[PDB]
This record gives structure tokens, C-alpha cells and sequence, in this order.
């Protein structure tokens, strides 16, 4: 069972070697910021029962990056380029390659400033927790057979 | 008090568990006859026998068919097999055993694979033969 | 093994194959394991065609020659252990590749019995 | 004042009621031949007689089919059943009751599960007779 | 006829021993509460009839996460972890086991606080409340066969 | 631990590598006689033979089929091909390859263009022979 | 780098190019006769020969197809026709250019309209002969 | 420089204008025989005739039809009709008059009604023969 | 693989040619202008995979027209005109031509004074990055046939 | 015992003919007929029977692809010397129990196919037979 905290270490560890720009986790540290930070965060998991021990599950994950200083918005638009560069058909997190099923980006402004929202989709099967009693092999078998 | 939920199915086939199983159906489907009988206005009709038909649903994780029949359908000589198919939903009121026998697949998938689509395998087969283990 | 005529025939296929190996892929061909398989491919291909014309006995086989590709592969200081035979398989080997193939022939008659009873 | 709902439907087979019941449904289907008189342009027909056609749908709570047919069909005897329908809606007009007779099922399900489903169970039949009972 | 109480009460006990942070019902106890609270609602029940007797019943349930101190996030990302662990395909209210369809979980910011928003669905049937009059057996049968 | 993706599929036909390939699909259809048996209710089954059948699709990126068989066609010579297919998830348990031999085409799409759509061949085929190379 | 796009496409019919058209497709249909050989449990087939099958669809601009065939028609003479397709992408690799002969229209609508609706024309045919010039 | 739309249609029928009409449509359908000529690998077709079809969409506002065929029909005497079709969109490049002769309809609508629902008439019929009048 | 900030600058280029009106890419930028002004940005792209190593995209570019001074909507009728003339069927980037599917347009009032909105779509085939190790040619080749 | 895959299937079938093995054969058969005389007995409603003699019949179908008959037979039947000849058929399907193999003697052919061909149909030749004799080889 892959966990969550993992994923997103590995993509922030991607993030800080690629980049020089600072990477947050909380929204009050972006506050804080002086200028052109990062911002990480899982938006959404959805999880469905393919068999009877695993499940489907696929994951949205979004970066954001935003720039404090006035006029870096050239500076988003290579970053974007960055970005696509990093992510393209998977990731290795425990072991294990993830597929990267589609790439989705915008760039909109929240409040008064313009921001970049770089997101990816990933999908995978991943099985359940159960619990197996244990029984010990045949010794001993009797059969009668009547008439 | 539920009706049984197809989540907790499981198949045996050539007396190996299926893992990865999607969904399995069986059915037996009779042949009849149709009689006209002098001063009856209904139509009547007699029992002849019966055909057995269905089918596997299987996720793509191993090449299980191949080994099953591929070497042993080119040299002319058909095989035949054995499945268990076991339902047992614990809010439901029991359990519920069939063993279906004398199985002949329908055909062979060499590859079927599309672009961003995850493989599934589904293989017709029809039988002959059946038995009750543990019917509620 | 002694006789002329399967001594022969064995010689003659392996003539006749080396050709289609020399005139195609010998110093043209990189030596990876998609290749190998198309090389292989034909090869059986070809064979069949000899099956066909009752040449040589049915069922031959043909697959890349595990024991040669171990021994090579010891003797360039690779280790074997905790290695899986697909690993082994498909790992790369240079400039040389290991091929077996298995086939049959049949020889003709040359002493009968024959009893009679009056 | 309504029409009546399917809601209020009861099913009764074989002299047992059957608590898990979502459609019951059971229809005559006339044998008609055309006939064409001489000096007449529209052409007329002949009735010759019927076909008695249902089917009923449950879900899977218990092997009632099973039990049924199962082991009577395999040694070559077909048995024949009883079934009762009464649809009575509180805000309708009244209750309608029909006995269907004769009836022999065209199939039986073994088993037909799917990964987050709940099963259900539909079974076709041919029918001979009928009475009418309470109708309206 | 299954309580919806006893499913809330149920689930209060399975996170109040998986846990050591508050569980709160009401929003007046999350506001006072001084640091990484829960809450947990019944978020919407549909009922539809199946049967002449019975009922199919969709629950949606959510549990969230509102952590009150600063650079508390990755505890956000560790709480979703064990709350995948805790609820897989079932579970047990008053001698019934109950199927769990599907799984939603979302990190979306409430005012200026991120939260984490898990959910998941109930499926199962019930029993209608009816009322039946009691009859005493045949022990006269009359028939007068005419003609 | 992953169901195979069509996204890791590769093709390779007449010996060359297809960059363009949208999916691939190769099937075996077996024949199959009925054959009633004195004292047997169930219908049995005798294996004949089998028919083998594809299909290619493709982005319309070069004139890849009218060279292969468009001027052989006309003239009344029919040609072969053989075709290699590996399907290679890094998530999934391994890597399978198969050989599709005597491969024969059904038809040749010449032109086939609409305004704002991009173009794609899709190119049923029969085929008689088959090798497993490493098999799961 | 681009696969084709159709909004490039252009058209010749009859020495004239055609300024309104939507849409064009041509095929090549062969004839295969099944033949089983002994000793061989895949069945192979025999090519006899094709058939060309296409289509055109253009808006409603002008009477080009009753100025084509509608006065013939009558006098039981029927005409041929010669295409030539260009599909010419900027972006794509190069030019295809196809010539297609000896082509008998199926069918001539005279009116097709509706209210509300903008009209279009779909006019298949049949071919025999066909040329390449600058393929891929 | 539009293409025409058929909100400007209009047509006549049995001399009389048609106020309220749907849609109209003219198809003329050829016959075909295939012939395979020596030495020819494609197969080429011989043409031997057409057959006319078309129907006209119009809305229930009064009984033309009724009044047009209803009592002949039944006595054995079947009429024909001629019809004439006009579609002139001032944006288009011109007007198109087209006559359809020699028509004979392929049933009659006694009454057809439904709740919450206008009604529609649609009359399929046949035809033989045609006349141009201001092609374009 | 091609860079969006080459698209976006070839676009701006053809802007400041064809007209005389200032072009901004922040909103910081078009605040301070006393009128008439330019705003470009990259609106949205969507990436899916077509092929093993090419990805589909489409790109939607809006192009906004800003009438500070008062009684300035005629021009912003004519500037519609204009950029309906300068991109018809494809734009060149990197000696790549880029296909135009479809135009879309609206007039609307953005706080209190109408603006006008010009955007079109891009779609175009990339190809992904990947690492392939070389190989030598086959030099010797030893095939033994037994039996 | 008796299983549905122990019918012997025709695609395994195989032929020899005059010592030449004929690889496109579509069918093999012979049979013998009886000639049987009616006897009335006296004081018996039943009519009998009395054996007189066999025919045996047969014929051969083939795909087109060669001029075999034609090299066998068509300048010695022209001369007036008529030819005889040997056929093997064997049957061996691998599900069944064994094979059956069976030598047809004193074959002589009752026609001459010289051409026969048709625009879009293939090609094939049906050659009806008598023989006398028999032998066999390995039957189950």
C-alpha cells in the first residue's frame, strides 16, 4: 500500500533539485514569501473496487507558482516549459513507476495577481489491508465409500 | 439481508485460483419444441435438451490462455476443464458453490492493446456438466 | 553421426541459412534483443519451409542458446547469481550472439528382414 | 384514482410466495393468417390460436431456481408450475388477480456476478392456461 | 430498521481508538477547540424503494480535518494515510456488516485554512415498517359441488 | 503490480518498426460442430479448425500500405507479411512478444478525408500461423 | 510533423475542380474464398479479386450533378468519370496525390431540403482503375 | 454566396400549393449488375435502370390527403400526381425548380395522435419520370 | 518540443506590427497605462497521449483589448476586424506552421467597462523526451543446429 | 468410452496415388455395392434375399493446381490401352483412437477433365472411379 507523504516527497525532491525558487506545503508560508515561491498540494483521490483484494485509484496533483515581484510573468512562461520538461509518462516513488495519464494547465489570477496551476493525473492499482487465517496441511484423509 | 454483491466472487479454474477476475457468468439455455394438440388453442411445448454457454472477464496480468491451449490447439488435440465459482457476500444469508465441467473455450486472444486503455480479456467457453455445492 | 547423407543435409541447411544471416545482418544490425527476435523469426520461418517439404522430421525449434550466453557472460566478469532466466535472457553481449536450434532427419532403408512360412 | 403502481405487485410460484419480486410480466400472442377474398381490396385474417409469453425478474437472495429445476432437468423429466400475480394499489380502483398455468421455463442461471453489482435474476417461460380472479 | 445514530456512534468509537485529537459533532466545539480538531456529519441519505417491503439506501459520510496551529500539513498528509487503513470494505453496525462503494477524498482551503475533506459511501437495503393483522387457521372447509 | 497499458505497445511489420500505431488486435476463432450423444442431455461440442483474425490502426503519416500491396494487387499477385507485437508496461510483471505469420490484408483505403478531422487507417487482416516469444 | 488534416483536401472531378467539398473516401474491397488444406488445422484463403467503393459530400452550391448525369441517364446511356485527390498538409511530411478512374455514380438526388437546414449532397460510386502520383 | 437553406422551399402539388411543408425529398436509385471481364481484376457493373423514391414532411392542418386518395383508393382505381419543387434563398446563387411526375404514394395516415404532442404527416411515395426547370 | 514562450513572443510580434497600441502580459501593467491597451497570456493547455512517444495539445491564447478614455467602442469594433484578418488558418512558430481550429469572440463588461475578449484554439502533434543506450553492430553470430 | 472429440475429423486425411503422394485432395471415397436377388419361399409372407456379387465405386476431388490426370492418362487412353492403378487413403486424427489406412486396387477412372473454368471461381476437378480389389492396414 503506497503512501501518500511519499509521492509528495518525491515530487518535492524533484522540485528542489530542478529549481532554486523555494517550495511550501501551507498556505501561510506562501504568505510570508517574499517573492516567487511554490506551492504543492494533492487536490483530489478517487478510489474504486476493481477486484475483490485491490482498488482503482487516481490522483490529482497540482503546482502552483507564484509571483510576488512585479513584472515575472515571463518568468512563468518559461517555468511552464520547465515543468513539461520534468513530468512525462511516469514517476518512480517506493520502488515503483506510476503512469502519468493526462497533463492539464491554466493560467488565471486569484485575488488581484495572475498565478500558473501546472496539474497531472495519476493512475494506478493499489491492494487492500486482510487478515488470513492459517491451517495446516493434510495428514489424514478417510474415505468410505457405501454399497 | 443484502442481495449478494458480485464484490466478493471468486473463481477456481484448471483447479488454480483466478486472481484477477472481473466477472464470470454461466447459463444453461433448452432446446424446445413446438406441439400442436388437436381442440387446444395454447401451443405446447416438449423438452429436447439443453446448451451451456458463458464467459470469463479478466484483467491483462499474465498470459494465462496461452499456456491453458495456445501449443495444444495447433497440434489438433482439444483440452477440456474444470471450473468452481464461489459467492459468499457476509451480509448476505449464505454462501453458494457451482462446479462447471467438461469446458471448451470459444477462442484465443494473441493481443489486443489500445493507446491509454488498460487490457481486459474476455473468453466464451460452453460446458456440459454441473454440480451443487452448498446452494442456500 | 557417421553416416554421409544426414551429415549432409545438416551441412546443406546450415550453408543455406548462413547466407540470409551474412547478406543482411552481419555489420549492419545493432546488436539488441528486438533484432535478435526478428533474426530468430526468420530463421524459423525458414525452417518451416523445410518442414513442409518433408526434408527434415516436424516440431523443429528454434531460441537463443542459454549455456554459450552463461559462459560468455561469466567470462566477461558478469555475475549470474540472483539473476532471473528472462534477465539473463535479454542481457547484452557485445557484439555476439548465441543461437540453438533443434531439428531431425531421417535416414534410408538399407537392411530388410523379410520371413516367410510355408 | 391513479393508475395503478407496480409498487403494490405480489407474486405467488409454485404456492410459495415470492418476497423478492421487481417485474412480473406474462402476455398472449394471437397466430393470425392472411386471407384474401375475391372483390375485396383490404386484406382480412384467420385466427388459429396462441402463444403464452413472461418472463419474471427477482434478485439473488436464495437459489429458488435451483431447487426448482436443476436436478429434475438433467435426468430428462420437465416439471411444470402454478403462478399467482396480484396487483392491488390503495389509491386505484381495486384489486386485479390472474392465475398463469402450465408454465415451463426456457433457462436456468447458474451463476452471474460482477464486480460492484448487485445480481439480479430474470427468467422467460411459456405458459398454456389462465383464470381470471377479482378483476376489475 | 438500522439507526443512523448508531453508525455516527460507531464510527466516533473507531476514530476516538485510532486516534489521540478531538472528534467534535457540532460547529460550535470545532471554533472553540485550541489546536487539530475532527468533525464529522452525515453529509446526504437517498432512499428509494426496491421492493413492496423494502428500501435501497445511499449514505454519504464525511470526516474532516481542521488543523488549528501553524505548518501542520504534513500531519494532514499522515491522518489520510491511517484513514485509508481504517475504513477498506465494510463495517459492523449492531451485528451487520455494511459495504463500502466508493471513496472521495480532497485538500480544498475553507475561508483562509486548508482542510482535509475525506468522504466515503454506505450502500445497503432495510426493511419497511408495515402493519399485519393475524388470521386463525382454516378449520371448516364447505364445498357443495352442483349438477 | 499494474494491469498491462497499450500505451507501452510496440509493432513491427514486414520488418520494419511502426512509430505509428494507434492499437493492435490479433484473434483465433475456433470452428466448432454440434454433436448430440445417445442418452446425454447436454449438447456436446467437436473441435475442426480455426480462423485467425486483426486489425491495425494508424495515423495517416506516410503511404505505408500502397507501397506494400497497392501495385502487387493490380497485377494478380498476393503477398504475405509477418508482423512482431511487444507489450512492455515498466509497472506491469514482464514483457510479452508474439509473431503473427501469413499474414494477409482485407482491403486498401486509397483516400479518406473530412474537414477538421485528422486522418487514421484502420486495416482488417487474416492471418494462419503464430509463435510465442517470451510469454509471461 | 503533424498527421493530415482534411481541412487541406482538394478535389478534381471530371477535369473541374470541385471549390464546395466536405468530405472524400475511396477503397479497395478484395474478394477471398476460404480454402482448407489437409493437414493444416488454419484455414487460408484465396484472392479473386476487389471491388472500388467511395463516396463524395459537398454543399448544395449548384446543379452539378444533374448537369453531370441527369439527361443521360434517361436516354440510357451512362457516363464515366476520372477523380484526382490532393491532400496537401503544411505541416505534414508531403503531398498525396491519387487518381481515381472509370467512376459510375450509384444514385442522383434531384431535392433534399428541410427547414432549418443547410443542404449537402453525398453522391457514392464505384471504381475500377486507380494511379499514384506523388505518393509518400 | 451562402448554401441554399431550406427554409426557402415551396412546392405544389396536384396544381395546388402546399402552405405548410416540412421537408421534401427526390431520390432516383440506379440498377446495377455486376460483370467480371476476363483478365480484369477489378469488378465492373452494367447499368439497366432506376427506381424513383421520395416523401414529403408536412403538419396536420387539413385532410389533403383524405380528400386526395382515400376514396379512390378503395374502389380498385389508383390516381397519379405531379409535383413541383422550388428552393430560392435570396443569398444563394440562384433558384432551382425541379418536376416530379407519375407519383403514386405508398400508404395513407387515417389518424395519428398523441397528448402533449403537434402532429406531423409523413407520405412516402414513388415516381418515374422528371423534368429541369432553371438549373443552376 | 516546442516552447510556449516562442509562441507567445511570435504573437506579440505580430501584434506590435500590425497596430500601435501598447501590449502588456501582466496585469500590473495595463493598471498603470493611461490608455488603450494590449493584454496576451496562454489561457489553457491540455496534453494526452496520441502514441507511445507523442502527445496530443491544444491551446487556447485570448487576446484582450482595454478602452480606458471614454467613447473608445467603435475602435473596439474595428480592432475585431483587424484580428479577424491577422489569423486565418495557421501561424508560423520555429519553421513549424501551427493549424487554427476555431474562433471564439465576446464583448461582455469586466467590473465596470466592457471589454473585448478575441481567443482561438492551436492543436498540434510534440514529442516527448526519452533516453535510448546505443548498441554495437552484430559482428559475429553462432548458430549451432543439433540432432 | 464415447466422446464427442473421437470423431474423426476429414482435414486429417491423406492420399497416395499410384506411389505419388497427392498433397490437394478435398475428398476420398469408396464403397462397395451389393447385387441382391428377391426369392420367394414357398409358405413364407416374408420375401428373402440371395448374394450375388459386389460393385465398388468411388471418386476423387481436388484442387486445381497441376496436370496429374492429364500425365496419367490422356495418350494412353487415346491409343487404346487403358491404365490401372493403386490408391492408399489414411485417416489419423490425433484425438481419436487410432488411424485407418486403407489400399484400393484395380482403380480404372470413368472420365477425362481437359478444362473447366469460370470467371471468379477457383479452380477444381471431381474424377469418379471403380475398383475390385482391397486390402487392410491398420484398422481399429
Amino acid at each position: 500500500m503506497l503512501k501518500y507523504k511519499e509521492i509528495l516527497e518525491t515530487i518535492i525532491e524533484i522540485l528542489k533539485k530542478n529549481f532554486t525558487e523555494s517550495i511550501f506545503i501551507d498556505d501561510e508560508s506562501v504568505q510570508g514569501s517574499e517573492g516567487s515561491c511554490f506551492f504543492v498540494s494533492i487536490l483530489s483521490v478517487i478510489c474504486t473496487p476493481v477486484m475483490l483484494n485491490t482498488n482503482n485509484k487516481d490522483i490529482v496533483i497540482s503546482i502552483k507558482y507564484l509571483p510576488k515581484p512585479q513584472s515575472k510573468s515571463i518568468r512563468m512562461y518559461e517555468i511552464s516549459d520547465e515543468l513539461n520538461k520534468l513530468f512525462n509518462r511516469n514517476i518512480k516513488v517506493t520502488d515503483r513507476k506510476l503512469n502519468i495519464t493526462k497533463l492539464e494547465q491554466s493560467i488565471k489570477k486569484e485575488e488581484s495577481i495572475y498565478v500558473l496551476n501546472f496539474t497531472f493525473t495519476l493512475n494506478y492499482l493499489d491492494s487492500v489491508y486482510e487478515e488470513d487465517v492459517v491451517y495446516e496441511n493434510m495428514k489424514e484423509i478417510n474415505l468410505n465409500l457405501g454399497e | 439481508r443484502n442481495v449478494m454483491s458480485g464484490t466478493w466472487g471468486e473463481l477456481w479454474l484448471d483447479g488454480n485460483k483466478v486472481a484477477e477476475v472481473k466477472k464470470f457468468q454461466a447459463k444453461m439455455e433448452f432446446t424446445k419444441e413446438d406441439i400442436i394438440i388437436a381442440g387446444q388453442m395454447g401451443t405446447d411445448t416438449k423438452y429436447m435438451g439443453y446448451k451451456g454457454k458463458g464467459s470469463i472477464t479478466l484483467y491483462h496480468v499474465s498470459s494465462r490462455m496461452h499456456k491453458l491451449i495456445g501449443e495444444k490447439i495447433k497440434r489438433g488435440s482439444e483440452p477440456r476443464f474444470v471450473a468452481i465459482s464461489k459467492l459468499n457476500d457476509p451480509d448476505s444469508y449464505g454462501a453458494e458453490r457451482i462446479a462447471v465441467k467438461n469446458i471448451a473455450f470459444d477462442d484465443l486472444t494473441l493481443a489486443d492493446w489500445e493507446v491509454g486503455v488498460k487490457g481486459e480479456i474476455e473468453a466464451p467457453f460452453t460446458f456440459t456438466e454441473y454440480d451443487f455445492l452448498d446452494i442456500i | 553421426f557417421q553416416k554421409i547423407k544426414i551429415v549432409d543435409t545438416l551441412d546443406i541447411i546450415h550453408s543455406d541459412i548462413r547466407k540470409v544471416i551474412i547478406d543482411d545482418y552481419i555489420g549492419k544490425v545493432t546488436n539488441s534483443y528486438d533484432n535478435k527476435c526478428l533474426l530468430i523469426v526468420a530463421i524459423k520461418s525458414y525452417l518451416e519451409e523445410l518442414e513442409k517439404s518433408a526434408l527434415i522430421e516436424s516440431d523443429s525449434t528454434v531460441e537463443i542458446d542459454f549455456e554459450a550466453q552463461k559462459s560468455y557472460l561469466k567470462s566477461k566478469g558478469v555475475d549470474l547469481s540472483y539473476m532471473t532466466l528472462q534477465e539473463i535472457k535479454e542481457a547484452n553481449t557485445g557484439s555476439k550472439v548465441f543461437l540453438k536450434a533443434k531439428i531431425k532427419v531421417l535416414d534410408a532403408m538399407e537392411d530388410i528382414d523379410l520371413s516367410i512360412e510355408i
